[PDB]
RNA sequence: UGCCCACCCGGUCAUAGUGAGCGGGUAACACCCGGACUCGUUUCGAACCCGGAAGUUAAGCCGCUCACGUCAGAGGGGCCGUGGGAUCCGAGAGGGCCCGCAGCCUCUCUGAGCUGGGAUGG
RNA sequence: UGGGGCGGCACUCCCGCGAAAAGAUAACACGGGAGCCCAAAGGUCGGCUCAGGCGGUACAGAACGCCGCCGUAGAGCGCAAGGGCAAAAGCCGGCCUGACGUGACCCUUCCAAGUACGGGGUCACGACGCGAAAGCGGGGCCUAGCGAACGCUCGUGCCCCCACACGUGGGGGCCGGGCAUGACAGAAAAGUUACCCCGGGGAUAACAGGGUCGUCGCGGGCGAGAGCUCACAUCGACCCCGCGGUUUGCUACAUCGAUGUCGGCUCUUCCCACCCUGGAGGUGCAGCUGCCUCCAAGGGUAGGGCUGCCCGCCCGUUAAAGGGGAG
RNA sequence: AGGCAGCUCGCGGGGUAGAGUGACAGAUCGGGGGCUCCAGGCGCCUGGGGCUUCCGGUCUAACUCCGAACCCACGAGCGCCGAAGAAGGGGGGAGUGGGUCACUCGGCGUAAGGUUGGGUGGCAAAAGGGGAACAACCCAGACCUGGGUUAAGGCCCCAAAGUCCCGGCUAAGUGCCAACGAAAAGGCGUCUCCAGCCUUAGACAGCGGGAAGGUGGGCCCAGCAGCAGCCAUCCUCUAAGGAGUGCGUAACAGCUCACCCGCCGAGGCUGGAGGCCCUAAAGAUUGGUCGGGGCUCAAGCCGGGCGCCGAGACCCAGGAGGGGGUCUACUGAGAUCCUCUGGUAGGGGGGCGCUGUGAUGGGGUAGAAGGUGGGUCGUGAGAUCCACUGGACCCGUCACA
RNA sequence: AGUGCCCGCAGCCUAGUUUCUAGGCGAGGGGCAGGGUCUGUCAGGGCCUGAAGCCACUGAUGUGAGGCUAGAAACCGGGCG
RNA sequence: AGGGUGUGGCUCGAAAGAAGUGAACCCUUCCGAAGGAAAGGGGCGCAAGCCCUUAGUACGAGGAAGGGCGAUCGGGGUCACG
């Protein structure tokens, strides 16, 4: 159990039950191939259990986190007056970490607090890399331990 | 009416006599045969496999066939005892109205199609429940094997035997 | 077959009381404490007492003390997206938490 | 001193109960004395009501022991569910499996009255 | 309304079950009730505690009474059910009439999310009644026992009655009560039309597909029994498990601006659960005649009488005079 | 300036699944003990009748001493939307009251592409890919063009990619089928796995002998001389034998059965379960299959695995439009930023055409109008143009009808 | 009858503008009020009251007129067979 | 069956469209989105292949420059096959 957790959605947004369709919406997972980071807690645990059959989640590593963040683009940015700017440097931080953060003026120091929705890329070589059905428990949908880190590294 | 008509479950149980008038008398009347309290050694029982309901009509026939096979074997009071476990607590109901009223332009069809009591069944709810069993000594288990097995030939559901 | 909308309809065990507490009203200790505005209460109908019996539709819920009239209290409860007031004698009220 | 020991006023409403055995009272509590007046018995001072108060721990009360009832703890045994998912098995009935939860009965052993407010007794 | 009619009321309100531990939740689902009754079966106060069982006493008795012991409801509480109830809501006495007038808020009716009644709850003002009192009493221990407009009638203190005022009579209004509508959220209401007609309806009947298989035919399992002995040569009782969609039962998915309805005639084809013809076998097969199993659909499988048929009965031959499909 | 479609924590509610019946209400099977009455037989015994107690078992939609998962209330917390795009209040205009199916938990009914309920999902109004075609099955929500990567599925050919790998099994074309297509039984037919019993102190099987006798004891029985109807049973005995199994026989006799020896040197035997396969297993609609082709150390199945193809889902690039946050214009035109992008009933925003009226910098006409064909503009609605034909009247702009 | 309390938007003022719910003013608005009226014997209960509508064009919808279009058996009057 | 669609073949092309102030067609150089190789090397796995390297390199949808060539293309009709 570590604080830094993440999730990737692989299912679409049709045929999505009323229970869950808004949850990912409440989890800002509007549509598949998206991610963000959360502080782990029992309160978060409920959603992942309830949305397990639609997503994949687990504990990040340093390698994944650095790779994950490096993707924020012209329309994939922090809540910096909306605009989803392309981070691309501390420059966007340097002029805009002075709003909610304190002391985080280094690109490396984003290991604590919050983020926004990010638009992912398809997993390389097929999400069905060794699997064929996306619906095996313990292998496909839900919690995958550290292995989520390599799974996102493929992304 | 064929035995396939009531094999599965169609709805809840049906038990309260005071709420369900006019139950036809079950065929089975005697449930224990042989010298109970007699000394027995082999302790073989009978086990079912899948769920369902068993009509008493077959059971009573199963009761008779078991007795004759044992009765001819050694005796009826000899070192053996047959006891059937279950009782026909469950009651079946059938819309017989399509027989009488089904040919005179009366309220035919599914109209008022609640069932009517014509038979009873011994309900099965657990996987592998006792149905009958027989107690013998060491020297007659071989005759007891088919003795249960021949009875099982008439039961609607697949059955299992054991030795104890 | 539509069911009658009797004020106690479909209550075969809703008003059944565990045998360990039958008889006349035991819990005098609960009643004696008094409520004021803003208090939060839980409704638990006593089937024994025939006075001021709240309808079953609002049983086992969270209530708010908004005032007092006579020997009884009135209680605000949200059921759907509306508001309602239940004027009840205190002998079906237990403090929350 | 003290505090608990009963009592009156209680809360908890059986783990606090019931039944039997035994122990404790010169205070407290009853038993117990007697009814003219109060009141009262579709007869009775039985009971109630009043006036009392010798005796007395046998009742009750109280404590303890043992039984059963009863709450739990553990053990043994009995019995067995349900949410979440799959172009999984099975024709179906049904069942396994991965994700979350259990409880149910019955025997054995072990405990089993707590507590607020005031006038006696130590 | 599982076409319509007949059937019944599931058409008014209530209990449980249905109904799946919030609420709501269908059935021409099941088991049932009401269109009242009570001046005491109502209010209060007071007193006693039931059904049942045990022991002893004349008549005396299982059960009339009486004296003791046990009895956690197993009685009783008006009416169906459910629930609730033991110094009581039960039983017995005392006094009473709150089963109160007026004006309120609220619950159910009627979830969430509109609303007539009815029932019920909580009140204030006033006076009552009970008890010493606290207090309890606007009916029945709680959940069924009920009716809008309009018009009529009743009680109520006034109000109004005219193009001038006034007088008397007579009218009109309020506010509440009664007079009803059970098809019970309220028209005043009998049958046939096969002489029918009209606009429609596959939201829907009849023939004809599809689904299904209670029935029907067939199959298999098992085997009480009969056969001289011997269950399985042949017959197989009680039961059990399967198939076909040949009739017959339901289904209303398709067809109502038409898919023209029984039989029969002719004519074609199919299928095999084989009637015969071919092959093989068993037999309680001396041979013939038998009886039965299996394979085998190539071919054949008539002619008459009665009946419109189908079915059915029968005539005389033949190898027999198989049975079904193809809208 | 809070709001709440989710979750967590805290704090409450519950009688359903289940379970129990000595905890009520009922249902229901037996035995034991005692008491009581009757019938029979010789005070006793037997059978039957009633009562009690003890012990055991079988069920409950209208039974519940108990009782989950679970669902719900409220507070707090998390999380999300919010002054770019706003809890509440008011107002204009509707259609909608016949649903269906799939999955899942019911009821009715056996059943049903039946009906009637709870929840979810499509579809209706949802294209695109697979399932052969397809309303509903799975993937997945189509501003457009283009590039790339991927999903559900599939990968011998039709047809894009694997005649891809390991191990094992199937002989029927069983099969090559998610939504769909065979029961009980029989099979040592085959392929793997649990028990139990004998085995080098010689296992099973196999091959010859001893395989026996008083005695064929026998009872009734002509004789049953095991085996006509009931049945016992000793040593001559030992590396071996029964007073003895099935054939038998009128009765025998006899052949065998049971046991040891001689060879024999590998397992053998009996209950158990499973996979695949065979019978069970029969319909024609007219004609033969898994889609076919066709496939048998598989192009099948099982255990697994490895690598790829595959859409409009996702990424990117370019263009477009809506909505929302700066400039000019006698009233529409520009710049910039964010963002949104299936579609009936319905509502709303804006735009072209036809004919007439007023005007109108205005204009156009014997070379108009119209027709035919063809360029060019515009998403389109349409506009607009060139050759010819025609032979006398016709447009642009604004506003209006 | 038409007023009196309070929260509080935009804007304004104040100094910081630290960049500003920091505070006042606070239209509008909201909540408690109050008042007029009938009714109730008081609480109450019903209604009205915080100063803006009218007119004209176009538009939409309801209602009544044939009433988007078309579609019947019917009945009646008066004539003609 | 028909239509749109790709490749072509053959046909009409006066103007109205491009175009000699350069169409169409060839090269050469450059930039480069996401995405994304291979031979060789070494190792591992029975195998089927993967792992680091070669490398986000060659490559690439799109866009820029130069050159050489020299007049039809765009467009209409039909037909072949996908």
């Amino acid at each position: 159990m570590n604080e830094l957790i993440g999730v990737i959605r692989i299912r679409g947004w049709a045929a999505t039950p009323w229970y869950i369709q808004d949850t990912l919406s409440m989890l800002r997972l509007k549509n598949a191939f998206n991610a963000m980071i959360y502080p782990k807690d029992s309160s978060i645990q409920g959603m992942l259990n309830l949305v397990s059959s639609y997503v994949t989640w687990g504990e990040l590593n340093d390698e994944g986190l650095r790779l994950l963040v490096s993707k924020l683009e012209i329309s994939r940015g922090k809540k910096v007056n909306e605009e989803y700017v392309k981070d691309k440097l501390n420059v966007d931080f340097q002029s805009f970490v002075e709003s909610i953060k304190d002391g985080k003026l280094r690109l490396n120091k984003l290991d604590e607090i919050f983020s926004l929705p990010i638009r992912l890329h398809p997993p390389k070589g097929g999400f069905k890399g060794k699997v064929s059905r996306p619906f095996r428990a313990g292998g496909e949908f839900g919690y995958r331990g550290d292995k989520i880190n390599e799974l996102i590294r493929r992304m | 009416r064929p035995g396939r008509c009531y094999r599965k479950f169609s709805g809840p149980a049906y038990t309260r006599r005071e709420y369900i008038p006019g139950i036809p008398m079950p065929k089975i009347t005697k449930f224990v045969m042989g010298n109970v309290n007699g000394d027995y050694d082999y302790e073989l029982r009978l086990i079912t496999t899948e769920k369902g309901q068993i009509r008493h009509n077959a059971l009573e026939a199963a009761r008779v066939i078991a007795l004759k096979y044992l009765s001819k074997k050694l005796a009826s009071e000899q070192n053996f005892a047959l006891v059937v476990t279950k009782y026909p607590h469950h009651v079946i109901r059938e819309n017989k109205m399509m027989a009488f009223a089904g040919a005179d332009r009366l309220q035919d069809g599914m109209r008022l199609s609640f069932g009517k009591p014509i038979g009873t069944a011994a309900r099965l709810e657990k996987l592998g429940e006792l149905v009958m069993y027989v107690r013998v000594k060491k020297e007659h288990l071989e005759a007891a094997k088919e003795a249960l097995k021949i009875a099982s030939s008439k039961l609607p559901i697949r059955t299992k035997i054991e030795i104890s | 077959v539509a069911r009658s909308k009797g004020y106690r309809s479909k209550t075969r065990k809703l008003l059944e009381k565990k045998v360990r507490e039958k008889g006349a009203i035991p819990k005098l200790s609960l009643l004696m404490h008094d409520y004021s505005q803003g208090e939060y209460v839980v409704v638990k109908i006593n089937p024994s007492i025939h006075k001021g019996m709240p309808h079953r539709r609002y049983h086992g819920k969270v209530g708010l003390v908004v005032g007092k009239r006579g020997k009884a209290y009135e209680v605000k409860v949200n059921i759907g997206d509306k508001e309602r007031v239940l004027i009840v004698r205190p002998e079906h009220l237990i403090p929350f938490n």
